[PDB]
């Protein structure tokens, strides 16, 4: 098999105790000198990064602190946290400013703090290593699917991105996948978060032991 | 008026020394005098440009030293 | 302006500074107004008059404004272009930007220069690129001239370089402010701004004193006090103590606020009066108005900062209140006692020593004292004009490459003979110290000794194994003629090496700790901690302090050598 | 009555429907030409800004979007969100990169969005307007003090700043005040957030109305 | 007025004087904190009412001292408009002071807050171990209130040494009118004289000073204005010689010279290389001179300054340095009009002062 990133970048990637690694074939890139790659060091300075060059392949390694975690771990938490994470992701994508570094968004390429702010591991370069062109249409297409999968999912990241006609997707999927601009998506998320904020006050918190005691007392007749 | 400046030749037979000269001389004459003093080989790079190290500035080879502001104590690194 | 273009180079010249009596010339000799070395000019010497073009005895016509004239000689080509207008000035701020594209071929460039708007616009393009906090250039088409020479490949850009492109000049400054000078019009999208400035920076080559600002320490007295008194039964007991609690809490809050204010004021004054060495560098960088603020008339000159530590407060606290011995220490007693200690002494404040009270000594391992003397010398130099203070310095020959940066300061220049203040060997010693001793003798032999204040105050610093142990001048350096405007500092590894007449002493224990142990000729002890320090910026500091205003020959430390 | 800012900037600040405003008398600042203040427009793009320069004084107007709130409203939220916001503030201060703009920290000068990420309004321009020089120790002190109000909020802002040595604060504020370096503070916050994430799993949330029945129906018998 | 009977002539009469209040006020608290009504609750009224009466009796007092202080302060330093009025009718307050008095060369700059001259003392103390309450909190309230005065005149002296005015040129140039107006009233032309320096472009604004009596030079017939190089070269040399011949006598610190000169400078370029700058920059205050200087900012002033005043905007200002110490005292500006100056100056010009 191949991941969405795998076919787009033709690279080999793995995770190991030395951190994340990506590999490219020197014959399949426009890189000439190698010292051009130094620009990578000018983003996320608190990460640890290293690059080396050989006539046949090029290898890039990145190692973030120990507190961060991959994307798949998000599935366990509640729904409020998921909504807030989607909001953070959108607002982060909208703020990219530099010109020589290109974004690619996918579930294999994301990490997040304990504060729920996300980060991107790998970036392209304008001329040397892919993706070369700072396109926008594909970025938006990817972001919609990423948010849709973040909030919930019974499907792979491929399904939302490629098609909407395959199956009977939930109401939230249909609502999120149909937005015209960033402001509209932010508006769609704000009301959902506020509704959950309103709901909470109608509940009360009780430890399990006391509720079990009350159940025993009730059953004692 | 007289001034005292430091001249660096690190590009051509690295050496350091200081000159006292009258202010109204042009820049190229400083280069000529330095060449006379050390008898260095090769002609200078065309244009007789120089850099003032302790100011981060550059002047062409046509200033009059009184004009573009080369007073006492400045270092002249010959390009 | 008159431009000149030849193979892979471009030069500039101004004509408005000369009358027509001087024929503008282009030739090989330095005497010529424009010099070229690679072209032999075998046919003749180019010249102009009025313009009229003449190659030696030959005539080639005339030149008109805003049009190019070409001529050939020695199988090579030369151009001439004349303009009389003057350019404009502007500044832009880049900020977060990572690339700047300049072109006259594409309208999407950040800075667009329409080719039609100027007579000599040419199709070209190039870009600036940033990486790791540094700028670099990268040509793409047309031509570019850097420092007057063409380039063809990616090149790093150094702080003072100047770029030339289509009669436009571009310069860069770290912090990413971009400056442009042009005879043209171009569209733009960057943010416009201007550099900050003051009066002193505008009068930079000249300097003159300004009125001084002085603060006074907080002198005050405070009063304090602390408690001294020791269904039916329930209501009787607790509420009285509750009232006690509330009232005493309010009283404590008032006193706490007052003491906090006083302590903060004292801290602020002490920090203001004695800044560290790094602050002096930074102030000198911007030409602040505090340079050379003190003078002989003031009292607080010749005062040095050694480090930071603990100091006693200058405001009295009358903790006496009521007599404590009456009864046991209660909780209110304990709170009052706890607050009594905290505000008695300030913490992390300058520790200061004075030099005007006689010879000073230093003790410790050699390396640390050597690394420390820099602070004292710099601090003394920042606060005094060279019209009043002059140095003399002695040291080991081997250490010369570490002590060199001080030779450029102004205070080291002797007042009566053109020679520097350093001393290496016997020759220089016999050259200088004899004259200095003779000059001091006249100061000693005069009745007005007590009345006058001799103008240049010599500060002797001695750190070398005594090559001076048998010279006559030691008669005065022994430290009993301090009214002669002379002071001393010494260094050694043990106390016994120094003399017995010292009136102040210091000692360094390790990398970060030290203490006084003699002052005012009495035994004392105060610990303190050293400051962080850097020693790679000294040359710029000294050279900057050299410039302020307040025949050919070579110059050395011991005289002048006429050239040839 | 004066905020912590006024005693230092000597500038008034209020709220109006046009947006927060600041005012400086010309003689109280070293500015010479109004063009010098244009640099402020590049630091944060989507906050609409405006600058005016009369012969009397300088006026700055900042108008953040609709959904951004002031600092003081945070008091109503639960503990875990307070911890997350406290964590966010440290990272926000840490990553300041521009070398020509300086920071001033205080609850009067902060706004936070639905993601719980703060944003500063006022900034200093080097050698032109009051907050002249980047003094990092002052920022460290102010940040340490301000975290407590978000986490504890027992006293006024100046209380945690000036009179710390004498009073007896709670355990949490004392622990926060002891931190010696950024990494230590972040490590401190990590353990507290983990404790809450672990404890909450013991409870169950039940509609309070149904529990109101369940708790009282069993009477008389 | 009665003086109008003598309008062609004028002679001084005995001066009036006052003084500030300086008493000390104390505090005292000699007390602390079916048959119940008639026996002890009726005595509570007697116990309590007396202390409220005592507090009100005390409150009656501090205001009297405050009023006395305010009354004397606003009597010793009248504003400029009040002076226009007092001159429109020939009062006996014209030319009160003389060289012997110590308070001449004092100027009023505006109105502000001033500390009280009387002393408030809390002798009772005992704020701990005591059931402090209302009858003790009123003491704190009174201490807060009556410790200072509001809307009193702020004063500055000039005899100590050169001053300096800083701020936008328009406002600082406006205020010299008011300062010279104040100075011109208390002192006779037999004792004080002026010398002024300014730009030739503003000759119309300053014209009203042309007719004051003090501007006539004593030594040689001339008017003490300076336009340009011609007048400067015509005048300054004689003044230099006048200062020099005085400086050559050994009694420079034991006797006094009657005519006292006051310099006002707003344009340094016109004299930037002249010899007199030595006597002006140097410390020769004992020779019988003075100086006032105005400029854009601090950096354009020499080292002799002892007092510095800064004007911010159309209404307010504050002091910076007094007696070489660093201070910060705000004050608000007065209000006045410029149109009447001609009549005031001309009326002063006519009053021939008969000696003896």
């Amino acid at each position: 098999q191949k991941s969405y990133l795998e076919n787009q970048l033709e690279a080999v990637a793995e995770k190991t105790d030395a951190g994340y690694t990506f590999t490219f074939q020197r014959e399949k890139i426009k890189l000439l000198d190698g010292l051009e790659a130094n620009v990578i060091k000018d983003i996320n300075p608190f990460f640890h990064k290293e690059i080396d060059v050989t006539d046949d392949e090029v290898i890039i390694t990145i190692q973030p602190p120990s507190s961060y975690k991959a994307f798949r771990f998000m599935k366990a938490k509640d729904k409020k946290s998921k909504w807030q994470f989607a909001y953070q992701l959108v607002q982060a994508v909208q703020q990219h400013n530099l010109s020589r570094l290109n974004l690619i968004v996918a579930p294999e390429n994301i990490v997040f703090d304990k504060g729920l702010t996300p980060y991107f591991l790998h970036y392209g370069v304008k001329e040397s290593i892919p993706p070369y062109e700072r396109d926008e249409e594909r970025v938006w297409q990817e972001l919609k699917a990423a948010a849709a999968l973040a909030v919930d999912g019974a499907f792979a990241f491929e399904d939302y991105l490629k098609f909407n006609e395959t199956l009977t997707f939930s109401a939230e999927a249909k609502a999120i996948l149909d937005a015209e601009s960033y402001d509209d998506l932010l508006e769609l998320i704000q009301t959902h978060i506020d509704e959950l904020e309103a709901k909470a006050k109608t509940y009360i918190h009780i430890p399990r032991k006391k509720w079990n005691i009350q159940r025993y007392i009730g059953l004692g007749l | 008026m007289y001034i005292d400046i430091t001249i660096d030749l690190k590009h051509y037979n690295g050496s350091v020394f200081d000159l006292r000269l009258s202010d109204y001389h042009p820049v190229k004459k400083v280069i000529d005098i330095a060449w006379q003093a050390q008898s260095v080989s090769m002609p200078p790079r065309e244009g007789h440009w120089i850099r003032v190290v302790n100011k981060d500035k550059v002047f062409s080879g046509e200033c009059k030293l009184s004009d573009c502001g080369i007073t006492n104590g400045d270092r002249l690194e010959i390009l | 302006l008159l431009w000149v273009f030849y193979q892979n180079n471009v030069q500039k010249l101004n004509l408005s500074n000369l009358p027509s009596s001087h024929p503008v010339t282009i030739g090989p000799d330095v005497k010529d107004s424009v010099t070229i070395s690679t072209i032999p000019f075998n046919s003749g010497v180019i010249s102009l008059k009025r313009y009229e073009v003449f190659l030696g005895n030959d005539c080639l016509g005339t030149i008109e404004t805003d049009i190019s004239f070409t001529l050939q000689t020695d199988q090579q080509d030369i151009r001439l272009i004349l303009t009389g207008s003057e350019p404009e000035k502007s500044v832009y701020f880049t900020g977060n930007r990572d690339e700047i594209v300049c072109s006259s071929e594409k309208t999407n460039a950040d800075i667009y220069l329409n080719p039609q708007d100027f007579a000599f616009a040419e199709q070209s393009t190039f870009s600036l690129l940033r990486a790791g906090g540094s700028w670099s250039v990268r040509p793409e088409s047309g031509t570019i001239f850097l420092n007057g020479e063409k380039i063809n490949a990616n090149t790093p850009l150094k702080p003072g370089d100047e770029i030339f492109w289509n009669f436009t000049q571009m310069r860069v400054t770290e912090q990413d402010l971009l400056e442009i000078v042009h005879y043209a019009q171009f569209e733009t999208a960057l943010t416009e701004t201007v550099k900050p400035s003051t009066e002193m920076q505008k009068k930079y080559p000249q300097y003159r004193r300004t009125p001084r600002m002085v603060y006074d320490l907080p002198d005050d007295r405070v009063s304090f006090s602390f408690p001294s008194q020791e269904f039916r039964d329930k209501n009787q007991r607790k509420k009285r103590e509750e009232k006690r609690e509330r009232v005493y809490k309010l009283y404590l809050d008032n006193k706490r606020k007052e003491l906090q204010a006083l302590a903060e004021k004292q801290k602020q004054v002490l920090e203001f009066h004695f800044p560290s060495f790094e602050q002096m560098k930074y102030l000198t960088s911007e030409i602040s108005d505090r340079i050379w603020e003190k003078s002989l008339e003031s009292k607080d000159y010749l005062q040095l900062r050694l480090g930071t530590g603990t100091v006693p407060s200058s405001y009295e606290i009358n903790m006496s209140g009521g007599d404590l011995a009456n009864r046991d220490i209660d909780d209110l007693m304990e709170k009052s006692q706890h607050m009594q200690r905290v505000y008695k002494d300030i913490r992390n404040a300058p520790v200061t020593v004075d030099l005007a009270e006689g010879p000073m000594g230093l003790v410790g391992k050699s390396q640390i004292v050597k690394n420390e003397i820099h602070q004292l010398i710099g601090q003394l130099s920042f606060f005094n004009s060279y019209h009043d203070l002059r140095f003399v310095f002695i040291f080991h020959e081997e250490e010369y490459k570490d002590w060199e940066w001080m030779k450029w300061l102004p205070q080291f220049q002797m007042p009566h003979i053109y020679a520097k203040g350093f001393i290496y060997n016997e020759q220089t010693r016999d050259q200088l110290l004899s004259s200095l001793y003779e000059l001091i003798r006249e100061r000693d032999l005069e009745d007005d000794k007590e009345k006058l204040q001799f103008k240049p105050h010599f500060v002797f610093v001695i750190t070398n194994q005594q090559l001076i142990s048998e010279h006559v001048i030691l008669e005065y350096l022994e430290g009993q003629h301090e009214h002669l405007g002379i002071s001393t500092i010494v260094a050694a590894e043990t106390k016994e090496s120094l003399s017995e007449n010292i009136t102040t002493l210091v000692r360094y224990i390790n990398e970060h700790e030290g203490d006084i142990l003699i002052q005012k000729k009495k035994a004392v002890r105060i610990p303190f901690r050293l400051d962080h320090h850097q020693r790679e910026d000294n040359e710029r500091f000294s050279r900057t302090l050299r410039t302020l205003n307040h025949e050919i020959a070579i110059v050395t430390d011991t005289g002048l050598i006429p050239l040839s």
